[PDB]
C-alpha cells in the first residue's frame, strides 16, 4: 500500500539506460510527424468570410526593444513555439456548442510524472505528453 | 469581542474530528536491511546511525589525547587503526589513531 | 512576496546569519562531520563547497587567505584547508560534501541533517543503497538492453 | 476513582465444548496519570484504532507527539503480557480493538495576570486505555456502492403503505 | 471417460486423502527447535511442532513484516516453501525479493506465475476441446517471459489467438489474484502421483522423469484451490504476491506435423517490485517475442 | 470534600534487601531495628531435612540407611502413640487425591488443612486464572513409606511416600481453550510425595510438603502451542557474537 | 448524610431494576416460580376453553417421554415406588390423525375445486411446527407441558398440543372436538393468501395442466397496460387470454414477474381461493 | 407523548372472538397482610367478594398469599404471557372490585397508543385502487402519439 516512483527499484546500471531509452523514443516520435501532407491529410479548404482557424501554444522567453522606421521605440515579447501539435478534434454536434473544438498541446514533458489515463491517450496518438 | 453564545459539543466534535484535524497515516515506512529495525525511505536508520556515532565519538576522544589541547590540529591526514592492523602502504606519514577494539565489520578499511 | 529569493532569514539579521553559518563551517572543518538543523545545513553547504575553491588557489593568494581568516574563527584550521582539505579534492571539481537527513531530534522535533566532507577518516555513514542489479525487475531490463544493443550491432 | 479496566483480565470463562469454535483472546491494559491532555491523546488513540499491533507500533514510532512514545510503551508491554499470561501463541496476531483516552486527577495552580488579576490554570493529566484481541484486523467495510443505494431506495418505495385509511 | 468438470473432483479427493494421511503419521505432538540465522534477530529459536508448523508460523512469532516480505525460506541451505511443514529441527533463514542475490526467489516467482497460467488455460476453451497440459519450461528470468507448453484439439490446429482473446486470459489471471489463494505443497511418492494424473498422458511421462532423478523418488505437488499440477522446485506462498500479470502471445513449436505444441508466454511483476506504465510496456514487447531455453 | 489526589505507580526498581538498605543510606533514610517479643509462628518447615534420591531404574551400605529411618519412627511415636506405618501409605492416598480435587472447585479453605504453607503457593499461583480438571482413574502399585526422618523449639517429621498410579489432567486457559493435557486418556505417573506434620503442635496433622523430582525422570508431556525464545536484544554500539 | 429511610429504600429498588436490565436472568419454568398448583392450573385449562375434559386423560397429555426418562435419571443418582406414568405418544397419534382427517374434510368441502396436493399443503401448514406452537404458547400449553428442557422445543410442544386433542376426542367425541380445531386452527389462515401457505414454483406451468383437465386452450400472454418501460421503476399489466377471453391479469415490475403473478391470479380463481370469496362460516351448526 | 412513547396496531390474541371467546386473564395473585391498615380494604375483599368472583371466572386461578407487607399488590398474568402488577394500597372494596374486573376484561396487550381504531385483514372487496383503475383502454394498446405499422 506504498506509492512508488519510476526509479525506486532500479539499480545504478539501469537508470542511465532507461533515461536514454525513453529519450530516444521521444526523438523518434517527434521526428515522425514532420510530414503531415504525405500522411493522408484531411481535405484543405480555402479561406471563407467568417472562418476561424486554430491557434498556437507558445512559451514566453522574454522582452526586447524594437525601433520602427519613424524612430519610435516599441517593446516586444518573444513567444517561442516548441513541440506544438494537434491532439484531437470534436465536431460541432459532439461539441455541444456553436463551433467545433480543436485541441492543442505544447512543451513535451516527462512520461514518468503523468496519469495512466493521460499516458494511454498519447500512446495511441504517437506523441509524448504535453504540459 | 466575546462569544455571544456557548458552542455545543455537537458543533465542536465536527470541528475537532474533521479529517483535516486527524493524523494522517504514513506509508513511507520500511525495514532496515542491516538491523531489521524500522525507518523512513528518505531518512537514515536511527539504529545504524547511532552505532556510527558511538564509535565516532570514541575516535574523537582518542584524537584529543594526542592533540593535548586546543588549537593543535595537524597539517596531515588521519587514519584509524584497530587491534590487529598495521600502517598500510598508502597510510604512510599520517596520524594513526589506535583503537583498543576489533574493527567493526561495517567499518571497511580503505 | 518572495519570488527569486535564494537566501533564508535566520538568526537576528543579515550579519548574525553569516555568524551562524561561520560557526557551523568552522566545526565542519575541524571535525569533518556535524549534525544540525536541515535548513541551517542546506544553507551552509554552499559555503563549504566554495571554501575548497579558495583553498585550491593556494595560500600565497592574499584574497584566498582573507576569506579563510574570516570564515575560520579558529586559526589552526587555516593550514588544514590549504594543506589537507584542498589537496584531497584536487582531482575533483565539485561535490566535496554530502548532506543526509536523520531522525528529528527529541527536544523540539526539529528536522535534522548530517553533513560531512567526502574522504574523511570517520566510520562510514549508513548511506542509502539502490536495489541490487540481480533483482527481478532489473534482470528483465538487463535482458531487454542486450537485445536492443544486439539488434543495433546487426 | 474507578479502576474497572484492570479487573477485566481476571474473568475466567468456562471451558469450551469440543464443537464450539476457538474463542479469541482479549487483553486489557492501561496507564494512569499521564502528564498529557486527553484531547491531544485522543488523536493518537483514534489513529491506531482498528490497526494491527505491528502497524500501530510503526505509526507511533515516527510520530513527533509526546503521547506516541507513551502509547507505544503501553502496547509493547500489553503484547508481552498477552503471550506470557493470556496464552497467546503469536505476538503479531493481535489488533487494536479499543483505544481511547480518559480524564485524570488534575492539579490547580494560579496564573498571574495584569492589573492585579489572576487566572486558575490546571496541570492536566490523562489515562490511556487499550484492548487487544487475538486474530487479524477485521477487514474494513467497503464504501456503499450504487447498487446498494438503488436497492435501498426501491425497498423504501415498496415499504410505503396507504396512510390514514383502512 | 470422466468429464472435465468431474475430473478435478477426484484429483482433490486423492490429494486431500494423501494430505490427511501424512498428518496422521505424525505423533500427537512432537517439538522441533528451529534456530534463526540471519542479520536480523540473530539467535532467536522457535520451539515448533513437527509436521505441522511452517516457516510462516515462525515468522508470525517475530513480526508482520517478515510475513509480508518473506517470499521463501532457506532451510539448511535449501529453499523451503513458506507453507511447507517442517519435519525436523534445523536452521532457518528468510528470503525476500530485495536482497543482494535473490536468485532462488526469482525462480520460484517465475515458476508460480507459469502454474497460474495453466489454471486459466483449462477454463478458457470450451468443454468440447481437449486441452492437455504438458509442462512448464524452466527458462531463465533474463529471457523476459515465462512460458507453459500446451496442446490443443485437432480442430484448433490453425486457430491463432487474437488481441481480445489474449486480454481475456489476463482477466482470468487477475480474477485468480483477487481470490488470494495460497499455494499448497505436498511431497508424495511417485507411485501415488501417477494415480492422480493417470488420465493425462503427458503428466505421467514428466512424473517418471522426476522419480529417476531422486533416490527417494518423491514428487512435489502444488495446487491452487481446485487446480492441481506438477512442478519442480519451491513456489511462492500466495497469488496476491503478483501485482502485474499478462500473457503476451502464443507461439507454435516445431515440428508441427507429428504433434502441435503451443507455447503460452507471459510476464509479471510482484507488488514489492512494481514497475511504471511506461516501463511495463517495454517489458511486454520483449515478452511477445518467442523464447527458447538453452 | 471527598478529595484525594493519587500519583501514578512508582514500581520500585531494586528488589533485593541489600540494595534497599544500600540505597536507603545514600538517601539518609535511617531505619532503626525493631523491638518486639512476639515473633511469627511457622506451621511447616521451609525445606527437607535430608535430601532423598530415589534409586536409578526404579521406574551393607544400603541396609544401614533403612535402619536410620526406623530410628526416626520412634520420635514420631513419642508424640503420637496410636500411629502405625502400615496405614499411612493408605492414608496418604486420601490426602493426595483429596488435595488435587480442591483445585477443580477452588476449595482453598480446605486445601490448607491438606497441604503445607510451603506447598500451597506452588499449586495455586499458576492456576489462579485457569480451569483444571484432574481425576484419579486407577492405582497401579501400592504405596510404600520409603523414608522417614525427623528434625534435630519445634520438631517436625517428614514421611516420604512413593506413588505409581494413572491420572487424567486437562488444563484450560482463561478463555476455556485447551492449554495442556487430554481429558480422555490417563497416563502413568511415578512421583514421590513428601508429607510433614508439626509434632509439637497439639493440633498438627500430616500434610503434603513437596514432590521429589529425580534427575532421571522422563520428559513431561509437550504443550500444545509453539514458543519463541528471543536472543540478546543488543544495543547499536554492541555487536553480536557467536 | 441526610436522615430518612423511604428514599434510600426506593433507590435500592431502582438499582435492582437497572441491574436486571443490564444483566437479565435466564428464563425458567412457570411451575418453579411461586404461586403454582398443577391440579388447579389444569382444571382451569378446560373450563377456560369450555370443554369437559377428563383429568386422568388430560394429565397424561402433557407428560412426555423425554421427561419420564430424565425423571428416572434423577432417582438413580439418589437411589430412589416405581412410576406408572404414561407418555402422550398414543394420545398424540390419535389427535394428529383426527386433525388431519378433520381439517381435510373442512377444507375439501369448502373449496371443492382445489386439488389434493394443495389441500395437503394447507393441512401441513395448519398442523405445522410454526402454527401449532404459536397456538400452544397462547393457550397455556407450554406452562403445563412436562418436558425435560426449557424452553420447550417446538417438536415436543407440537406433539403435546395434538395429545390434548386426543384427550378431548375420547372425552367429548368427534363432533365436539371438531369445533376446537375450527376455532383455533382454521382461524390461522384468515388474512393469508393461498400461495403464502402453499408455496409452489413455476405457477405458469401448473396452470397449463389445470386447463388441460378442463379441455381449455392454452393461455396467451399479452400486455394490457404499460408505463415507464425505459425507467428503473416500470409498471406492466400482463393478461392471460384463453380463446380471446380475459381470465386473469396481474401487475409486476418486469414482464416476467407480471406474467407469473397473472398465472397465480388465475389459479386462485380456478380453485376458488380468492380474496373476494365469502368468509368461513363460524356460526353454530344448525 | 406519542413521539415519546411506542405504539401498536389494534389486534387480538389468536383471533379471539372469531370462533369462540376465551378469557385471556389466566392467574391472579393477591398479597394481603393479616395486620396493616393499608390492607384493610383487601382483607374485606377476600371475605365476601373473592369467593363470588371465582365462581363466575372458573378459568382464572386465584392465589391469596397472606404475609407481612406494607403495600398489597395484585399480579395478573395473561395467556399471551404479559404480566401486569398493580397496587391496592389503601383502596376500598368497591375500588378493588372494579379493578379486578377490569383486569379480567383486558387482553394483556401493552396499554400504549393504538394507531388506528379499526383493523381488518381484508380491506378491499372490489380491488384496491391503482392508476389504471378508471382509465379506458385504447385500440392496439397504443401510447400517446405512437406511430403504428411504420
Ligand atoms: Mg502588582
Ligand atoms: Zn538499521
Amino acid at each position: 500500500k506504498s506509492g512508488t516512483w519510476w526509479d525506486e527499484h532500479l539499480s545504478e546500471e539501469n537508470v542511465p539506460f532507461i533515461k536514454q531509452l525513453v529519450s530516444d523514443e521521444d526523438k523518434a516520435q517527434l521526428a515522425s510527424k514532420l510530414c503531415p501532407l504525405k500522411d493522408e491529410p484531411w481535405p484543405i479548404h480555402p479561406w471563407e468570410p467568417g472562418s476561424f482557424r486554430v491557434g498556437l501554444i507558445a512559451l514566453k522567453l522574454g522582452m526586447m526593444p524594437l525601433w520602427t522606421k519613424d524612430g519610435q521605440k516599441h517593446v516586444v515579447t518573444l513567444l517561442q513555439v516548441q513541440d506544438c501539435h494537434v491532439l484531437k478534434y470534436t465536431s460541432k454536434e459532439n461539441c455541444n456548442g456553436k463551433m467545433a473544438t480543436l485541441s492543442v498541446g505544447g512543451k513535451t514533458v516527462s512520461r514518468f510524472r503523468k496519469a495512466t489515463s493521460i499516458l494511454e491517450f498519447y500512446r495511441e496518438l504517437g506523441l509524448p505528453p504535453k504540459q | 469581542a466575546a462569544p455571544k453564545n456557548r458552542r455545543t459539543i455537537e458543533v465542536n466534535r465536527c470541528r475537532r474530528r474533521n479529517p483535516q484535524k486527524l493524523i494522517k497515516v504514513k506509508n513511507n515506512i520500511d525495514v532496515c536491511p542491516e538491523c531489521g529495525h524500522l525507518k523512513q525511505k528518505h531518512v537514515l536508520c536511527a539504529y545504524c546511525y547511532e552505532k556510527v556515532c558511538k564509535e565516532t565519538a570514541e575516535i574523537r576522544r582518542q584524537i584529543g589525547k594526542q592533540e593535548g589541547g586546543p588549537f593543535k590540529a595537524p597539517t596531515i591526514e588521519t587514519v584509524v587503526l584497530y587491534t590487529g592492523e598495521t600502517p598500510s602502504e598508502q597510510d604512510q606519514g599520517k596520524r594513526i589513531i589506535e583503537r583498543d577494539r576489533k574493527r567493526p565489520s561495517w567499518f571497511t578499511q580503505n | 512576496i518572495s519570488h527569486g529569493r535564494v537566501f533564508r532569514r535566520m538568526g537576528l539579521g543579515p550579519e548574525s546569519r553569516i555568524h551562524l553559518l561561520r560557526n557551523l563551517l568552522t566545526g565542519l572543518v575541524r571535525h569533518e562531520r556535524i549534525e544540525a538543523p536541515w535548513a541551517r545545513v542546506d544553507e551552509m553547504r554552499g559555503y563549504a563547497e566554495k571554501l575548497i575553491d579558495y583553498g585550491k588557489l593556494g595560500d600565497t593568494n592574499e584574497r584566498a587567505m582573507r576569506m579563510a581568516d574570516f570564515w575560520l574563527t579558529e586559526k589552526d584550521l587555516i593550514p588544514k584547508l590549504f594543506q589537507v582539505l584542498a589537496p584531497r579534492y584536487k582531482d575533483q571539481t565539485g561535490g566535496y560534501t554530502r548532506m543526509l537527513q536523520i531522525p528529528n531530534r527529541s527536544l523540539d522535533r526539529a528536522k535534522m541533517a548530517v553533513i560531512e566532507y567526502k574522504g574523511n577518516c570517520l566510520p562510514p555513514l549508513p548511506l542509502p543503497r539502490r536495489d541490487s542489479h540481480l533483482t527481478l525487475l532489473n534482470q528483465l531490463l538487463q535482458g531487454l538492453r542486450q537485445d536492443l544493443r544486439q539488434s543495433q550491432e546487426a | 476513582i474507578s479502576r474497572k479496566w484492570e479487573k477485566k483480565n481476571k474473568i475466567v470463562y468456562p471451558p469450551q465444548l469440543p464443537g464450539e469454535p476457538r474463542r479469541p483472546a482479549e487483553i486489557y491494559h492501561c496507564r494512569r496519570q499521564i502528564k498529557y491532555s486527553k484531547d491531544k491523546m485522543w488523536y493518537l488513540a483514534k489513529l491506531i484504532r482498528g490497526m494491527s499491533i505491528d502497524q500501530a507500533l510503526a505509526q507511533l514510532e515516527f510520530n513527533d507527539k509526546k503521547g506516541a512514545k507513551i502509547i507505544k510503551e503501553v502496547l509493547l508491554e500489553a503484547q508481552d503480557m498477552a503471550v506470557r499470561d493470556h496464552n497467546v501463541e503469536f505476538r503479531s496476531n493481535l489488533y487494536i480493538a479499543e483505544s481511547t483516552s480518559g480524564r485524570g486527577q488534575c492539579l490547580k495552580r494560579i496564573r498571574y495576570h495584569g492589573r492585579g488579576r489572576f487566572g486558575i490554570m490546571e496541570k492536566v493529566y490523562c489515562h490511556y486505555f487499550v484492548k487487544l484481541v487475538e486474530g487479524p484486523p477485521p477487514p474494513p467495510e467497503p464504501p456503499k456502492t450504487a447498487v446498494a443505494h438503488a436497492k435501498e431506495y426501491i425497498q423504501q418505495l415498496r415499504s410505503r403503505t396507504i396512510v390514514h385509511t383502512l | 471417460q470422466l468429464s472435465p468438470t468431474e475430473l478435478t473432483e477426484m484429483r482433490n479427493d486423492l490429494f486431500n486423502k494423501e494430505k490427511a494421511r501424512q498428518l496422521s503419521l505424525t505423533p500427537r505432538t512432537e517439538k522441533i527447535e528451529v534456530k534463526h540465522v540471519g542479520k536480523t534477530d540473530p539467535g532467536t529459536v522457535f520451539v515448533m511442532n513437527k509436521n505441522i508448523s511452517t516457516p510462516y508460523s515462525c515468522a508470525m512469532h517475530l513480526s508482520e513484516w517478515y510475513c509480508r516480505k518473506s517470499i521463501l525460506a532457506l532451510v539448511d541451505g535449501q529453499p523451503w516453501d513458506m507453507y511447507k511443514p517442517l519435519t525436523k529441527s534445523c536452521e532457518i533463514k528468510f528470503l525476500t525479493f530485495k536482497d543482494c542475490d535473490p536468485g532462488e526467489v526469482n525462480k520460484a516467482y517465475w515458476r508460480s506465475c507459469a502454474m497460474m497460467m495453466g489454471c486459466v488455460i483449462e477454463r478458457a476453451f470450451k468443454d468440447e476441446y481437449m486441452v492437455n497440459l504438458v509442462r512448464a519450461p524452466e527458462v531463465p528470468v533474463i529471457s523476459g517471459a515465462f512460458c507453459y507448453d500446451v496442446v490443443l484439439d485437432s480442430k484448433l490446429d490453425e486457430w491463432m489467438p487474437t488481441k481480445e482473446n489474449l486480454r481475456s486470459f489476463t482477466k482470468d489471471a487477475h480474477a485468480l489474484i483477487y481470490k488470494d489463494l495460497p499455494f499448497e505443497t505436498l511431497e508424495v511418492e511417485a507411485k501415488v502421483a501417477l494415480e492422480i494424473f493417470q488420465h493425462s498422458k503427458y503428466k505421467v511421462d514428466f512424473i517418471e522423469e522426476k522419480a529417476s532423478q531422486n533416490p527417494e523418488r518423491i514428487v512435489k505437488l502444488h495446487r491452487i484451490g481446485d487446480f492441481i499440477d506438477v512442478s519442480e522446485g519451491p513456489l511462492i506462498p500466495r497469488t496476491s504476491i503478483c501485482f502485474q500479470y499478462e500473457v503476451s502471445a502464443v507461439h507454435n513449436l516445431q515440428p508441427t506435423q507429428p504433434s502441435l505444441i503451443r507455447r503460452f508466454q507471459g510476464v509479471s511483476l510482484p507488488v514489492h517490485l512494481r514497475a511504471h506504465f511506461t516501463i511495463w510496456d517495454k517489458l511486454l514487447e520483449r515478452s511477445r517475442k518467442m523464447v527458447t531455453e538453452d | 470534600t471527598k478529595k484525594r489526589f493519587t500519583p501514578p505507580i512508582y514500581q520500585p526498581k531494586f528488589k533485593t534487601e541489600k540494595e534497599f538498605m544500600q540505597h536507603a543510606r545514600k538517601a539518609g533514610l535511617v531505619i532503626p531495628p525493631e523491638k518486639s517479643d512476639r515473633s511469627i509462628h511457622l506451621a511447616c518447615t521451609a525445606g527437607i531435612f535430608d535430601a532423598y534420591v530415589p534409586p536409578e531404574g526404579d521406574a551393607t551400605e544400603r541396609m544401614k540407611k533403612t535402619m536410620a529411618s526406623q530410628v526416626s519412627i520412634r520420635r514420631i511415636k513419642d508424640y503420637d502413640a496410636n500411629f502405625k506405618i502400615k496405614d499411612f501409605p493408605e492414608k496418604a492416598k486420601d490426602i493426595f487425591i483429596e488435595a488435587h480435587l480442591c483445585l477443580n472447585n477452588s476449595d482453598h479453605d480446605r486445601l490448607h488443612t491438606l497441604v503445607t504453607e510451603h506447598c500451597f503457593p506452588d499449586m495455586t499461583w499458576d492456576i489462579k486464572y485457569k480451569t483444571v480438571r484432574w481425576s484419579f482413574v486407577e492405582s497401579l502399585e501400592p504405596s510404600h513409606v520409603v523414608q522417614v526422618r525427623c528434625s534435630s523449639g519445634n520438631v517436625y517429621g517428614q514421611i516420604t511416600v512413593r506413588m505409581h498410579t494413572r491420572q487424567t489432567l486437562a488444563i484450560y486457559d482463561r478463555f476455556g481453550r485447551l492449554m495442556y493435557g487430554q481429558e480422555d486418556v490417563p497416563k502413568d505417573v511415578l512421583e514421590y510425595v513428601v508429607f510433614e506434620k508439626q509434632l509439637t503442635n497439639p493440633y498438627g496433622s500430616w500434610r503434603m510438603h513437596t514432590k521429589i523430582v529425580p534427575p532421571w525422570a522422563p520428559p513431561k508431556q509437550p504443550i500444545l502451542k509453539t514458543v519463541m525464545i528471543p536472543g540478546p536484544q543488543l544495543k547499536p554500539e554492541e555487536e553480536y557474537e557467536e | 448524610v441526610k436522615k430518612g429511610f423511604r428514599a434510600a429504600f426506593r433507590f435500592q429498588k431502582e438499582l435492582e431494576r437497572q441491574r436486571l436490565l443490564r444483566c437479565p436472568p435466564p428464563p425458567v419454568r412457570r411451575s418453579e416460580k411461586p404461586n403454582w398448583d398443577y391440579h388447579a392450573e389444569i382444571q382451569a385449562f378446560g373450563h377456560r376453553l369450555q370443554e369437559n375434559f377428563s383429568l386422568d386423560l388430560l394429565k397424561t397429555a402433557f407428560v412426555n417421554s423425554c421427561y419420564i426418562k430424565s425423571e428416572e435419571a434423577k432417582r438413580q443418582q439418589l437411589g430412589i415406588v416405581l412410576l406408572n406414568l404414561k407418555s402422550n405418544q398414543e394420545l398424540s397419534e390419535q389427535g394428529t390423525s383426527f386433525s388431519q382427517t378433520c381439517l381435510t374434510q373442512f377444507l375439501e368441502d369448502e373449496y371443492p375445486d382445489m386439488p389434493t396436493e394443495g389441500i395437503k399443503n394447507l393441512v401441513d401448514f395448519l398442523t405445522g411446527e410454526e402454527v401449532v406452537c404459536h397456538v400452544a404458547r397462547n393457550l397455556a400449553v407450554e406452562q403445563l407441558t412436562l418436558s425435560e428442557e426449557f424452553p420447550v422445543p417446538p417438536a415436543v410442544l407440537q406433539q403435546t398440543f395434538f395429545a390434548v386433542i386426543g384427550a378431548l376426542l375420547q372425552s367429548s367425541g368427534p363432533e365436539r372436538t371438531a369445533l376446537f380445531i375450527r376455532d383455533f386452527l382454521i382461524t390461522q389462515m384468515t388474512g393469508k393468501e393461498l400461495f403464502e401457505m402453499w408455496k409452489i414454483i413455476n405457477p405458469m406451468g401448473l396452470l397449463v395442466e389445470e386447463l388441460k383437465k378442463r379441455n381449455v386452450s392454452a393461455p396467451e400472454s399479452r400486455l394490457t397496460r404499460q408505463s415507464g418501460g425505459t425507467t428503473a421503476l416500470p409498471l406492466y399489466f400482463v393478461g392471460l387470454y384463453c380463446d380471446k377471453k380475459l381470465i386473469a391479469e396481474g401487475p409486476g415490475e418486469t414482464v416476467l414477474v407480471a406474467e407469473e403473478e397473472a398465472a397465480r391470479v388465475a389459479l386462485r380463481k380456478l380453485y376458488g381461493f380468492t380474496e373476494n370469496r365469502r368468509p368461513w362460516n363460524y356460526s353454530k351448526p344448525k | 407523548t406519542a413521539r415519546g412513547t411506542p405504539s401498536r396496531f389494534l389486534a387480538s390474541v389468536l383471533h379471539n372472538g372469531l370462533g369462540r371467546y376465551v378469557q385471556q386473564l389466566q392467574r391472579l395473585s393477591f398479597s394481603v397482610s393479616r395486620d396493616g391498615a393499608s390492607s384493610r380494604g383487601a382483607r374485606e375483599f377476600v371475605e365476601r367478594e373473592v369467593i363470588d368472583f371465582a365462581r363466575r371466572n372458573p378459568g382464572v386461578v386465584i392465589y391469596v398469599n397472606s404475609r407481612p407487607c406494607c403495600v398489597p399488590r395484585v399480579v395478573a398474568e395473561y395467556l399471551n404471557g404479559a404480566v401486569r402488577e398493580e397496587s391496592i394500597h389503601c383502596k376500598s372494596v368497591e375500588e378493588i372490585s372494579t379493578l379486578v374486573q377490569k383486569l379480567a376484561d383486558q387482553s394483556g396487550l401493552d396499554v400504549i397508543r393504538i394507531r388506528k381504531p379499526f383493523h381488518t385483514d381484508n380491506p378491499s372487496i372490489q380491488g384496491q385502487w391503482h392508476p389504471f383503475t378508471n382509465k379506458p383502454t385504447t385500440f392496439r394498446g397504443l401510447r400517446p402519439r405512437e406511430v403504428q405499422d411504420p
